[PDB]
């Protein structure tokens, strides 16, 4: 039986003000391909974020 | 045709609820208070005299806030009375020690829960120094 | 208490060896020249006087009935 | 110059010697009741509450002060005659002193004046004293005036005698106090526990202990998990867990920056940042001051009727129940704040693991309770009882207008019998107290043996309760090292729980800290109340008995300061230890008492300071004016504490340290005198106990104990129910060093024999051995045993009592079939009289309402001459009389034998010396044991002390039992034996008694110790 | 991941956000005052926790007899042959084992690993 | 032995020591030094075996097998061996140190308690009170062992 706690390195909670923000630099260049499909996006997101 | 092992006494102890012998001493202590001044009355009897010392030197308790807390802490479980008193008086230290001093115990509770218990009054029972 | 009359192990006699024994002691001989001077060739009879203690003498310090 | 290695050996041993001369043995008894009686004694009386009587008559009451003389004996005369401590013995009353108190008391009737009166030297009542203390009658006395008092020289007291009984205070390990201390449970429902039990000065108030705990994450809820982790914090007065932010909001620090603050002391650190939020948001809705106290005082074990009512009460709880040690007046908030915030932080560092969870079996996180701090305690108990029977006495008087007399309200008795019950008994406190008292303490001292003696003196005991069950006080822990002995413990159950005191080690008297308070504020150090929060960020923190005294901005200069202090004996006394955490930034300074350490060579740039010139004016000690204090004072040696021991390196002799091919180790700051001073009373009589097995060990301090001999100078006068005295103690061939300290080699329990090992008619097996039968009777193991039968006829009842007379025939209706022509016209036999069987030896009657025989007989059947009859008057004033049998025992094939280390073995049988098997010499070895011994349950040690004896004896010189001496070595003595015509092995061909042949395997036989066990044959079947 | 302090009360800034600017924003909740946060980053939360030990050794541990000293490995920015070395004290890094180096100088206090 | 023991522990100083997929590196660590010290006390005890002559008396009795064990003849002539606590090496009860003798951090053999003198040459101070931890463990199991086993 393994956790995700064995399985994760670390964990934040970072602020996007909006969806195309992605603040953390690194990240910015998947996300936004990913993020292209409107999957969840057909109205408002919030800003926070579980990364 | 009785024995405490296996639960079988007088049906009239079954009304009577058991009492601590640190609890008796306080019941002790408010009789010999008002005897000694509230009434002038003859000295009290040995028996009551020698019952005092024995509650006294074996009270695991200090106050009644050390004696209700146990009290209620024990009357959550389905603890029989003659067992409430009976493992307070005792205080067994670990859960096997009371299983064999009590029987009865060993019919309704593991191993472990109920040495979250004794533990439990150890925190409350306190010494002298 | 005292230094025992004979050597427990043969029989020969260690108490009127024990007199002698300190009066070596304080005549600048050592501790083992001195048994041979007594006549204590066994080691078992060097024993009773090398390594024996005298509690009389404490003893005799209390003053009597 | 220095201290060459070929000469270290010796001049190691000098110093210690110095120690024992003027510090002793029991040191440690004497010095802690000398505090009691010198200081608390007074601090209890002093520091008392003001007694006020009302019922316009207003009375104060107040003790001035406390007279105490020496020892007297109060008869019907009342006379104030001289009490010795034998007497008290012999007569079966308490040896102790009359205690003084002086009472001042001003009566106020609204008449606009005040007038008051003395009285001088009240008899408030008496403490018993320890012999050979400073108020004991055989203080600095020399050896011979001791004779004249027919009390022992070589006794070393530290004792005291209640009802005839000598009663031992054994030390009761207790978790230390004033200290923080972080400790993980699995089964309490939060994950870290902040304990830390506060107290003020020697004793002022009750110890109160407050767990400033941390919830598990374990637990999951809708907000829970959220903030996750808060610090709940539990007081002592309130039986809900409060938050820890609110306390600090109810001291008076309404803004939560100044929560962060005192508790955060590193803003740049955001790890412990984080932990702390959580904890804000539970007390976030309480931001005044007063609300904090209104939310307090709403748990309080007795919430007030009124709002107002509930803010004093957790205003009195927080101010005074809550950290009394730090502050106990009302402006010691700051003060107070800064202690709980110091423990949270500890908590924090615990919590991320930064720090190290404290040890549970640490020794420096407990103290040590002598007799003087378990007497304080009791003290207080009789003398708050006295304030309430004065109290109550009064009570009656004053609201009748009538003064009342001092003499009657002052009670004798309960401060009398209130200490000489529980010393008695051994159950600590007050009888009537509704509570369990800790029984144990004050056990009857074991006279079986001088070493047996001793140790019981420096016995010590672990903790009981919640904190010793917790920890493994029975696991020998590492702190033990040159503070109490590994080996010495007792077998059975309570294996580990009892343990001895070290021979060096000692346990720290107690002194006041407000020498060192005063120090450090004409030093850089500045107090809390001074700085800001910040400055604690980068500064090491001072700490005295566990106060928060302020921090420091260079730790590196003060503390070679203080050490130079403690090294010139000047304010800060040696006693006194310094333990500086480099890692945490902190210093530490104790000086409360009950800390064990011990002496250690003080080493400065790889070179020790003790030098020839040093060890020159110890070798000459006597008729100089020198003494071991002169070396504390030149500060070539000073005490380690176990805290400070965490930070102090240690080298086991000089020449570890001198040079090394690769260094271990270039900086050395203490040097061991000798590692061997680690071992017990018990222990250190065992030679070469590095050969031998720990269980081994173990098992002969059990043996050592049990062991029969002469175990004091003053038998004859004294009269004791069992004393076992031997014929022909004398010492051993094969003797330790430090036994010359333990005094043993004076008084030996045992006689050496030619053993040799050898499996002699099969008649003994692994736990067996044989004698020789001739042997014994020429006195080889034989002994005295004396029983003491006492008897008092008393007036209990005004019809029936007690007298002493011969029970005559016709007189006497009912009695026992005996011999009754023992018996004098007095009704007691006198000395010479031969007594076996079934006997009277006393005479008694009670002349019920004709008279009925209640005489007592001998306790066994054993055959035994009366040695000498004591006839007395008890306290009550009633005849009373002594009588001790003496009876001879001879060993026998029932008697339990035991060598000095090992199993005890039983006489399986006594050959005649015909019989013995003789060598070429004819040398019939006393004893012969089995050799299937020697591989599991024995050590190879008595082959070892077998060939040493052998050597010893035929050279004619004791041989050195040190157990880490490096010049006696295996081989070097068996070249020794060489040279005396022997084996170098000490194998000899010897000649069985009944076949003359040779026996084909050549036995190994040498001249070892053994000694007698207490365990006898006639004493079982006898009974 | 830190913590602010407004300058009113001197109180804690939980993270709030508003719905008109889109902007995160610490503000107090019992006085009015509310500050802009540039960093917008409300905490971290390192699981593993692999923090770097130098930081937390202090450059105090060099003048300790006890720990002990090796000459192999000299101070990056002095050359002074002299280092104290030990292994971490952080019961969280036990699991591994590993060696600190400080810098023996009185008052250079360089701490690195090798 | 000792030389491999601080081979091993320079691997880990080092970080070269790699920790088996089953076991972490601080376990992986005693897990090793362990075996090699165990196996020294064997390997030496097995000669001392064979050192005895027919003559000897150490020999007859293990080879009659009636008393005393192998093991008990190696502690005696070759090596008594390592002093095991709770199962473990001896803890550090001092600040990661065994005894305040030794160095911080030190995992070496005499510092954990390995006692590398035989019964009959002597021990060393240091093994002496390591020999006392490991046999008051025993003592405590023997007297807990027989309450438990009677009941
Ligand atoms: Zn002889
Ligand atoms: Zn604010
Ligand atoms: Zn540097």
């Amino acid at each position: 039986h393994t956790t995700l706690r064995k399985v994760t390195a670390n964990t934040a909670i970072y602020y996007d003000p909006n969806p195309q923000s992605t603040v953390v630099a690194e990240d910015q260049e998947w996300v936004n391909v990913y993020y292209e499909m409107p999957d969840f996006d057909v109205a408002r997101i919030s800003p926070w974020l579980l990364r | 045709e009785e024995d405490a092992s296996q639960l079988i006494f007088p049906k009239e102890f079954e009304t009577a609820e058991t009492l601590l012998n640190s609890e008796v001493h306080m019941l002790l202590e408010h009789r010999k208070q008002q005897n000694e001044s509230a009434e002038d009355e003859q000295e009290l009897s040995e028996v009551f005299m020698k019952t005092l010392n024995y509650t006294a030197r074996f009270s695991r308790f200090k106050n009644r806030e050390t004696i209700a807390s146990v009290r209620s802490l024990l009357l959550q479980k389905k603890l029989h009375k003659f067992e409430l008193a009976c493992l307070a008086n005792l205080c067994p230290e670990t859960a096997e020690e009371s299983k064999a001093l009590i029987p009865s115990l060993e019919g309704r509770f593991e191993d472990e829960e109920l040495q979250q218990i004794l533990d439990d009054i150890q925190t409350k029972r306190s010494f002298q120094y | 208490m005292i230094i025992p009359v004979r050597c427990f192990t043969c029989g020969k006699i260690v108490g009127n060896k024990w007199e002698a024994y300190l009066g070596l002691l304080q005549a600048e001989y050592t501790e083992g020249d001195a048994l041979d001077a007594l006549g204590l060739k066994r080691y078992c009879c060097r024993r009773m006087l090398l390594a024996h203690v005298d509690l009389i003498e404490k003893l005799l310090n209390y003053a009597p009935l | 110059d220095e201290i060459t290695p070929d000469l270290w050996q010796e001049a190691c041993w000098i110093v210690i010697s110095s120690y024992f001369d003027e510090k002793g043995l029991v040191r440690q008894q004497l010095d802690s009741f000398d505090e009691f009686i010198q200081m608390s004694v007074q601090r209890i009386v002093e520091d008392a509450p003001p007694i006020d009587l009302q019922a316009p008559p207003r009375y104060l009451l107040k003790f001035e002060q406390i007279y105490l003389s020496k020892p007297t004996h109060w008869e019907r005369d009342g006379a104030p005659s001289p009490m010795m401590p034998n007497e008290a013995r012999l007569r079966n009353l308490t040896y102790s002193a009359p205690l003084y108190v002086d009472i001042t008391k001003t009566v106020i009737k609204e008449g606009e004046e005040q007038l008051q009166t003395q009285h001088q030297k009240t008899f408030i009542g008496k403490i018993p004293i320890m012999l050979r203390s400073t108020y004991c009658l055989l203080n600095g006395l020399t050896d011979r005036d001791l004779c004249e008092l027919n009390e022992c020289p070589l006794d070393p007291g530290g004792y005291f005698i209640i009802n005839g009984s000598e009663k031992v205070l054994i030390a009761q390990e207790k978790m230390a106090t004033n200290t923080v201390y972080v400790f993980a449970k699995k089964d309490s429902k939060y994950a870290y526990t902040g304990e830390c039990r506060s107290c003020l000065e020697n004793s002022s108030r009750p110890t109160s202990t407050i767990w400033v705990s941390m919830l598990a994450r374990g637990g999951q809820g809708a907000k829970k998990s959220a903030i996750g982790q808060r610090i709940v914090a539990t007081l002592p007065y309130i039986k809900q867990e409060v938050p820890i932010i609110i306390v600090f909001r109810a001291l008076g620090f309404v803004s939560d920056r100044d929560i962060l603050e005192h508790i955060i002391y590193d803003f740049e650190d955001p790890e412990m940042m984080e932990m702390v939020k959580p904890s804000l948001d539970e007390a976030f809705v309480i931001q005044e001051q007063n609300v904090a106290l209104n939310f307090i005082g709403s748990r309080g074990a007795k919430p007030g009727v009124t709002k107002e009512k509930r803010i004093k009460y957790a205003k009195e709880v927080l101010q005074k129940e809550m950290l009394p040690h730090v502050g106990v007046s009302d402006f010691c908030e700051t003060k107070k704040a800064y202690f709980l915030g110091y423990m949270v932080h500890r908590l924090l560092l615990a919590a991320l693991g930064r720090r190290e969870l404290d040890d549970r079996d640490h020794y420096g996180n407990k103290r040590l309770d002598l007799a003087g701090p378990l007497l304080a305690f009791l003290f207080r108990g009789m003398f708050k009882n006295l304030l309430k029977e004065v109290r109550i006495y009064a009570q009656k008087f004053i609201d009748r207008g009538k003064d009342f007399n001092l003499e009657l309200a002052i009670k004798t008795r309960i401060i009398s019998d209130g200490l000489k019950y529980s010393l008695a008994t051994g159950n600590w406190g007050d009888q009537k107290k509704a509570h369990q008292a800790r029984a144990g303490v004050s056990q009857v001292l074991n006279r079986l043996t001088f070493a047996s003696t001793l140790s019981h003196l420096r016995r010590l005991n672990s903790p009981i309760g919640r904190d010793g069950k917790l920890a493994k006080p029975r696991q020998l822990h590492n702190t033990l090292w040159g503070m109490v002995c590994p080996a010495e413990t007792p077998e059975g159950h309570a294996v580990g729980l009892v343990k001895n005191l070290a021979l060096m080690a000692y346990i720290s008297v107690g002194s006041q800290p407000s020498p060192i308070l005063e120090f450090l504020e004409e030093w850089s150090m500045e107090n809390l109340e001074e700085i800001s929060p910040a400055a604690i960020a980068d500064a090491t923190k001072i700490f005295v008995n566990g106060c928060w005294v302020g921090i420091h901005k260079d730790p590196e200069q003060l503390m070679n300061t203080l050490r130079k202090l403690r090294r010139q004996m000047d304010i800060i006394v040696s006693e006194v230890s310094m333990i500086r955490d480099i890692r945490e930034r902190e210093i530490r300074i104790y000086t409360d008492a009950g800390r064990i350490c011990r002496p250690l060579l003080i080493v400065e740039k790889q070179k020790l300071l003790l030098k020839k010139r040093h060890i020159d004016q110890l070798k000459e000690r006597e008729y100089n004016n020198y003494s071991w204090q002169d070396l504390v004072a030149s500060g070539v040696v000073e005490y380690i504490d176990t805290l400070e021991e965490e930070t102090v390196m240690l080298a086991m002799t000089p020449d570890d340290l001198q040079e090394k091919e690769v260094a271990y180790c270039s900086t050395y700051t203490h040097c061991e005198i000798h590692p061997s001073m680690i071992l017990g009373v018990c222990a250190s009589i065992i030679p070469f106990p590095d050969h031998n097995q720990s269980p081994r060990n173990t098992y002969q301090s059990a043996m050592g104990k049990q062991a029969m001999g002469v175990y004091i100078t003053n038998f004859h006068v004294r009269m004791d129910t069992l004393a076992h005295v031997l014929y022909y103690p004398q010492k051993p061939l094969v003797t330790t060093r430090s036994m010359e300290y333990l005094r043993f080699r004076e008084l030996p329990a045992g006689i050496n024999s030619i053993v040799a090992i050898a499996s002699y008619t099969g008649y003994n097996q692994e736990d067996s051995v044989i004698m020789n039968r001739s042997a014994v009777d020429r006195g080889f193991f034989r002994s005295v045993f004396y029983r003491s039968y006492k008897e008092q006829e008393s007036k209990k009842g005004f019809d029936q009592e007690e007298v002493f007379e011969k029970p005559t025939r016709e007189t006497c209706q009912g009695m026992r079939h005996a011999i009754y022509d023992k018996l004098d016209d007095d009704g007691l036999i006198a000395p010479g009289v031969r007594v076996s069987g079934d006997d009277v030896i006393i005479g008694k009657t009670v002349t019920l309402p004709t008279k009925r025989d209640c005489s007592t007989f001998l306790r066994t059947s054993e055959t035994g001459i009366v040695d000498q009859v004591m006839v007395t008057l008890n306290q009550e004033g009633y005849k009373f009389c002594k009588i001790r049998v003496r009876s001879v025992r001879i060993p026998q094939i029932g008697d339990k034998f035991a060598s000095r280390h090992g199993q005890k073995g039983t006489c399986g049988i006594q050959y005649r010396q015909e019989d013995m098997p003789f060598t070429c010499e004819g040398i019939t070895p006393d004893i012969i044991i089995n050799p299937h011994a020697i591989p599991s349950r024995m050590t190879i040690g008595h082959l070892i002390e077998c060939l040493q004896g052998k050597v010893s004896a035929n050279k004619g010189e004791i041989g050195d039992a040190t157990p880490f001496n490096d010049a006696v070595n295996v081989q070097k003595i068996s070249n020794l034996l060489s040279d005396y015509g022997y084996h170098l092995r000490g194998n000899e061909v010897l000649y069985n008694g009944f076949t003359g042949r040779k026996i084909t395997s050549q036995i190994f036989i040498g001249p070892t110790y053994y000694q007698r066990l207490k365990h006898m044959v006639d004493d079982k079947i006898h009974s | 991941v830190g913590i602010r302090f407004c300058q009113e009360c001197n109180n804690m800034l939980y993270p709030k956000e508003d719905k008109e600017n889109r902007i995160l924003l610490y503000a107090c909740r019992n006085c009015d005052y509310q500050q802009e946060a540039d960093n917008s980053c409300i905490y971290v939360n390192k699981i593993t926790h692999e923090v770097d030990e130098l930081t937390q050794i202090i450059a105090d541990v060099s003048q300790d007899p006890t720990l002990p000293r090796t000459e192999d490995h000299p101070c990056q920015k002095c050359g002074h042959k002299e280092a104290v070395f030990f292994q971490s004290h952080s019961a969280r890094a036990e699991d591994a084992m590993r060696l600190y180096y400080v810098c023996t100088a009185p008052h250079c206090g360089h701490r690195w690993t090798e | 032995a000792k030389q491999d023991v601080i081979e091993v522990i320079e691997k880990a100083h080092n970080n070269e020591l790699e920790p088996t997929p089953g076991n972490t590196l601080r376990q992986t660590f005693e897990n090793q030094v362990n075996r090699i010290l165990n196996d020294a006390r064997d390997k030496t005890g097995s000669s001392a075996q064979k050192s005895l002559s027919e003559y000897n008396n150490f020999k007859s009795m293990v080879v009659s097998g009636a008393k005393g064990s192998k093991i008990n003849i190696s502690q005696v002539i070759a090596v008594v061996g390592q002093q095991n606590v709770e199962g473990k090496r001896i803890p550090f009860g001092f600040k990661h140190r065994t005894l305040p003798h030794f160095i911080k951090d030190d995992y070496g053999p005499e510092s954990r308690g390995f006692v590398e003198n035989s019964y009959l040459a002597g021990l060393t101070p240091t093994e002496f009170f390591f020999h006392a931890m490991g046999g008051r463990e025993g003592l405590i199991d023997t007297a807990v062992k027989t309450a438990e086993t009677g009941y």
